[PDB]
């Protein structure tokens, strides 16, 4: 041996929506040290189970720097499920959202199951976006949207746990 | 130019048909690639986190124990 | 008809370039793979040691407590 699977899952978005509290929530470490602010990458394990069995869940953190341009593709046409990360507290990471998509579309496979993840809703008194335009942006693109918060440990597990459902309705589905 | 462009419209064809055909292969060797890439760099960090966490896990033992004593001297 | 040999090669010609222009890419791919590989090895390794290393400072000064203000609570 267990595991049973192994997705490959890839979160990407503006630096400082929080992307990596998200991660580090769901992984479930003691600790804040990470690579992403120095390095632009970092990773984490964690089997869930779903339905029974196990899941081994790779996640990449990926935070654009055009240093390492080559790899992080690498991870994008590998990538199973991605999840596009804005910030409630700030536009335009809600604006790019759309051009993330882009790359992911441009970058990434064309069956990938993909999942707009609204980030920081917990701190609704310096909330920027609407929810309501958030479901929307989804709706419009016919992708699951979420919102959560990495501090206030909201929807982050079911964020990936809904995903990771996704990824494997698929693959049964070629039995 | 009938037997012109029903000659070159042979070759030209044959262009494309072998670049796909070479697309395919160059495309299938970069993500072969990047899969042992994936793994590669998978492995490094699991342990540079591993490494690190040791690092830290010590940290607190001892400065745990330092509040253990720490405390006690400012009680009084 | 004497426009369709033009839809052919105005299309054409837009499409060889596009592979062409792919395999270019997909070609240099196998050395930047490893190019970066090596580069995020090093980086990883770097700062793999900094966070190693302050964690252990920190278990060095949160340890000469134990002996330098333990000694206090013994001179006082
Ligand atoms: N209030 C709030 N702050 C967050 C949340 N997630 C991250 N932060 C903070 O927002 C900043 C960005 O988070 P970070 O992990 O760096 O995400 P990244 O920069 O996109 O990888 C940091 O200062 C975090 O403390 C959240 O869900 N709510």
């Amino acid at each position: 041996k267990t595991y049973d699977y192994l997705f490959k899952l890839l979160l990407i978005g503006d630096s400082g929506v929080g992307k990596t509290c998200v991660l580090f929530r769901f992984s479930e470490d003691a600790f804040n040290s990470t690579f992403i602010s120095t390095i632009g990458i970092d990773f984490k394990i964690r089997t869930i189970e779903l339905d029974g069995k196990r899941i081994k869940l790779q996640i990449w953190d990926t935070a654009g720097q055009e240093r390492f341009r080559t790899i992080t593709t690498a991870y994008y046409r590998g990538a199973m499920g991605i999840m596009l990360v804005y910030d409630i507290t700030n536009e335009k990471s809600f604006d790019n959202i759309r051009n993330w998509i882009r790359n992911i579309e441009e970058h990434a496979s064309a069956d990938v199951e993909k999942m707009i993840l609204g980030n920081k809703c917990d701190v609704n008194d310096k909330r920027q976006v609407s929810k309501e335009r958030g479901e929307k942006l989804a709706l419009d693109y016919g992708i699951k949207f979420m919102e959560t918060s990495a501090k206030a440990n909201i929807n982050v597990e079911n964020a990936f746990f809904t995903l990771a459902r996704d990824i494997k309705a698929k693959m049964d589905k070629k039995l | 130019g009938y037997e012109r462009l029903k000659e070159e419209l042979a070759k030209a064809q044959r262009e494309l048909k072998l670049k796909d055909e070479e697309c395919e292969r160059l495309s299938k060797v970069r993500d072969q690639l990047g899969q042992e890439l994936e793994e590669l760099t998978a492995s490094l960090f699991e342990e540079a986190h591993k490494m690190v966490r040791e690092a830290n896990i010590k940290q607190a033992t001892a400065e745990k124990q330092l509040k253990e004593a720490q405390g006690k001297i400012d009680v009084l």
